[PDB]
């Protein structure tokens, strides 16, 4: 049973970055720090997590390709969106704090780490941040978000269908999942999965009725309508920028925050679609401090969860730390963090067992303390 | 194949589990497809020269907990582990793929 | 509701599972087909005390709470010798230093 | 006169402040008290978005008024 079995520092000092697992290695893109220049044109951050070794590493700038053009490689944001189609990151949205709008799709190999701008058509989404983006096949569906041109929350789905590149705003039937942003979408089988988020409860505009979703809302791709869902029993609390991901046919949402209540969660939810149902889980283990805009990806059975923005111990920390929950923790995994809490000698461990506790226990060195 | 299957610690401890359950292990796995282990030139055990009794008791526990709960999403007690065997079990689940 | 069971005799131990509402009988059914002793032939224990056929598993005292996966509790093992039974000896395991 | 700055989680801030000042001056204000540049600032009145040419007279702010604030989610 799941169980939080690694928790490493030392890693990007990010929360409202985007991330992608490709295989066993982590993309991690951009992001916001507190303290690091946000006004200035840069470009965007790639740092990559190797789940086997337990390594952070960084790729280096982008270089001009010919003489005389600008690097090709999207500028530092936050609050973008990224997608992973076969060999291929999609990134989109987000913002920094002074270049105004951008909502050129960005696209960048996971091989070559070339970065290239497609030619898109169809009704591009303005500009936005706190959107979702998840995929069905090559249909990557644009959700939500707060529109930095029309200054509103938004509730339309935008689907890019990327084999021709071509982007469409969905008439959709069903009654819309309320405008909101720092929502989750998840993909179980065709139908996506729409939780929590900030919200207005009379409309698209802040108007202090702030507002925590919880009810969970439901589109169905194929026939492109929102479905009228059954009640359930039990629900996870409103929230904003959690982390939502599907394992084995189940939606998970962890941690978030709630600015009516001031909380922030560290707490673990599982919605089964079949039974339409929720449950709270607990892991074993102590896991992170309640936190927000994390990012979450799956390695096989596991997730690596990392980065973040929590109260500090206005008094917020941005997180540089990584945790994994394993939900299927072996008895050599089980082994090692005994032998590690129990603080026994490991010299006559064979070496490749002392190459993994020491990888469980070794930080990366991207970032020192704060 | 047999529903049980019979391992044999270092000191002559005779375990039978369910072959199912064995199979949490993939070296036991491997060795149950051994070559030629077919028809009646199957033999239905493994001995373990290295491994002994208070180890692969907890081992066969192991396996018994971690099919009884694969899936499980409600609290269980976790699986104990003394500090006197943690750095045996541990090198006996590295070799045995568990 | 389902519990689990180490039945120990000498130096074999079987690792087995079955619900708190099944018989000693039954058990004695999983022990014949595995050690080859039909069940006349065989006495099962919790700890000195001889258990009935027609007794279940919860009737006997074990129950899911106490018999679980990482924590099985120990059914005790007699076969017949000749005339009589053998005496229950369960022979322990190694220890760790 | 005086009136309140409220954040949603509960940072309050005063401010002495003129009727005919702008929302780009109270906006200025609350950067001096707190560091917030007011491009990160929202402010709300009522259910009313502020404009930044309007002045606080234009909106019937009187006195002990507490304007709600909205920030920029660069944390999430």
């Amino acid at each position: 049973m799941l169980r939080w079995t690694v928790h490493l520092e030392g890693g990007p000092r990010r929360v409202n970055h985007a991330a992608v697992a490709v295989g066993h290695r982590v993309y991690s893109f951009g992001g916001y720090c507190s303290g690091e220049d946000y006004e200035t044109l840069r470009q965007i951050d790639v740092h990559i997590f190797n789940a086997v070794s337990l390594r952070w590493t960084k790729l280096p700038p982008v270089k001009s390709a010919i003489r005389g053009q600008a690097p090709v490689v999207p500028y530092m944001r936050y609050g973008h969106s990224t997608v992973l189609i076969d060999d291929t990151v999609l990134l989109w949205g987000g913002r920094n704090d002074t270049e105004g709008a951008c909502n050129v799709l960005y696209a960048f190999d996971v091989n070559t780490h070339k970065w290239f701008t497609p030619r898109v058509s169809g009704t591009v989404p303005g500009a936005r941040d706190g959107h979702s983006a998840c995929v069905l096949g090559k249909i990557m569906y644009i959700f939500g978000g707060y529109e930095q041109q029309a200054d509103c929350f938004s509730n339309d789905i935008h689907k890019l269908d990327t084999s021709t590149m071509t982007w469409t705003l969905i008439c959709t039937k069903g009654s819309p999942a309320r405008w909101r942003d720092f929502h989750s979408a998840t993909m179980l089988g065709s139908h996506m999965y729409v939780f929590g988020g900030r919200a207005d409860r009379f409309g698209p505009f802040h108007s202090n009725n702030e507002i925590y979703c919880n009810r969970i809302r439901v589109f169905d791709t194929r026939t492109e309508a929102w479905l009228d869902c059954p009640p359930t029993p039990v629900l996870p609390e409103g929230r904003r920028s959690h982390s939502a991901f599907g394992y084995n046919g189940e939606l998970y949402i962890f941690g978030g925050y709630n600015a009516r209540l001031n909380r922030h969660f560290h707490d673990l939810w599982k919605f089964n679609p079949v039974s339409f149902t929720w449950k709270k889980i607990e892991p074993k283990g102590k896991g992170p401090c309640p936190r927000r805009r994390q990012c979450c990806c799956i390695v096989g059975d596991k997730i690596v969860l990392f980065g973040g923005t929590s109260p500090s111990p206005f008094d917020l920390i941005d997180h540089s730390d990584l945790h994994i929950l394993d939900f299927s923790p072996s008895l050599k995994t089980l082994c090692k963090l005994a032998v590690i809490q129990y603080n026994l000698d490991q010299s006559c461990l064979p070496h490749d067992i002392r190459w993994e506790l020491n990888a469980m226990t070794t930080n990366s060195n991207i970032s020192r303390p704060i | 194949g047999s529903m049980y299957v019979k391992l044999i610690s270092s000191d002559g401890h005779e375990f039978i589990v369910k072959r199912e359950h064995a199979l949490t292990s993939g070296t036991i796995k491997a060795m149950l497809s051994g070559p030629g282990q077919f028809a009646e030139n199957e033999t239905n055990e493994v001995n373990f020269r290295e491994i002994p009794s208070h180890v692969l008791s907890k081992v066969c526990m192991y396996f018994t907990y971690k099919v009884r709960y694969t899936n499980s999403s409600t609290e269980i007690p976790e699986f104990p582990i003394a500090p006197e065997i943690a750095l045996e079990l541990l090198m006996a689940a590295n070799f045995l793929d568990c | 509701m389902d519990v689990f069971l180490m039945i120990r005799r000498h130096k074999t131990t079987i690792f087995t599972d079955a619900k708190e509402s099944s018989t000693v009988f039954e058990l004695k059914r999983i022990v014949e087909g595995i050690l080859k002793r039909p069940p006349d032939e065989q006495r099962l224990y919790k700890d000195d005390q001889l258990l009935d056929d027609g007794k279940t598993l919860g009737e006997c005292g074990f129950t899911s709470q106490t018999a679980r996966p990482q924590a099985p509790a120990t059914v005790g093992l007699a076969f017949r010798a000749d005339d009589t039974f053998e005496a229950l000896c369960i022979e322990p395991f190694s220890s760790p230093p | 006169m005086q009136i309140f700055v409220k954040t949603l989680t509960g940072k309050t801030i005063t401010l002495e402040v003129e009727p005919s000042d702008t929302i780009e001056n109270v906006k200025a204000k609350i950067q001096d008290k707190e560091g917030i540049p007011p491009d990160q600032q929202r402010l709300i009145f009522a259910g009313k978005q502020l404009e930044d040419g309007r002045t606080l007279s234009d909106y019937n702010i009187q006195k002990e008024s507490t304007l709600h604030l909205v920030l920029r989610l660069r944390q999430g």
